[PDB]
């Protein structure tokens, strides 16, 4: 939560009033915030990032592989690069426009 | 025409590279396609993707169907047209001269027939001798080895045939079931 993040970035001292502001309106113009209830999470990547095992979107054929982008890649512990060695030696295949 | 499709899935195989074989793949469904909806869907570049589409345009492997948006058909009957051409130019290199076995000179690298060394065959020496230096001759050498070339090319031409032949075949039988 808000108060959580400002808890362990000791910044908790940002004023309730923009505390407040934040919590209410900087998470709520928040593009399309996944909020179950009370906890905010991850929007723009559905999957989990666990670097493995994308053979549902490879076996996926109807969209011609979905579009596999690499914007929501490469901040992981292996730069893509380990994974696609792998990826290389799967079915996975990596291409650049 | 799902075999058409299928002999375009094996020119794509056999043919255009990743970055045109994922635009073919597209052009597999001949329902509708968009100008607007190919590019977002491929995340290709635009100028890039008027680049393969120009190509493609080229190829005539699409009909531009206008509204302006657009749809892409095959038109393409110029496998044959590959064909017929690459066997033309193959059989020319193929087609070699004769044993052509004319004299060379080694010390100065001069050609000669066998007739150019038979008025020089010296007598004396039941041999050949160069013109203007008396060194004996030698092979053609290296002078053009179309004859290498041809069981070359025999090979290798002929040898893309195996790997062609499904699709050798199902287009023969898929333009058969077209009637
Ligand atoms: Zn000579």
């Amino acid at each position: 939560t808000l108060d959580e993040i400002l808890d362990e970035t000791q910044h908790l001292d940002i004023g309730l009033k923009q505390k407040q502001w934040l919590m209410t309106e900087a998470l709520v113009n928040n593009p399309k915030i996944e909020v179950i209830d009370g906890k905010y999470a991850f929007k723009p990547k559905y999957n989990v990032r666990d670097k493995k095992a994308l053979l549902r979107l490879l076996d996926q054929h109807d969209q011609r592989g979905l579009g596999g982008i690499l914007l929501e890649d490469i901040e992981e512990a292996l730069p893509n690069s380990q994974k696609a060695v792998k990826a290389l030696g799967d079915q996975i295949l990596f291409v650049n426009r | 025409p799902a075999a058409l499709k299928r002999l375009a899935k094996y020119v794509i195989r056999g043919f255009y590279g990743i970055e045109h074989a994922l635009a073919l793949d597209i052009l597999i469904r001949n329902s509708c396609v968009k100008e607007e909806d190919m590019l977002e869907l491929l995340k290709f570049d635009r100028k890039q993707l008027r680049s393969v589409l120009n190509n493609l345009k080229g190829d005539k492997f699409i009909k531009c169907r206008m509204r302006y948006f657009i749809n892409y058909r095959t038109l393409v009957n110029v496998v044959k047209y590959k064909l017929d051409h690459m066997r033309r130019r193959i059989e020319t290199d193929e087609r070699d001269s004769t044993n052509r076995a004319s004299f060379k000179c080694p010390v100065c690298s001069s050609t000669f027939t066998d007739l150019e060394a038979n008025q020089l065959f010296d007598p004396m020496t039941g041999t050949f001798r160069c013109t203007f230096c008396h060194t004996e001759v030698e092979e053609d050498e290296s002078a053009m080895p179309k004859k290498d070339a041809r069981t070359l090319l025999a090979r290798f031409n002929e040898q893309i045939e195996p790997i062609y032949a499904l699709l050798r075949e199902t287009e023969d039988v898929n333009l058969a079931y077209e009637i």
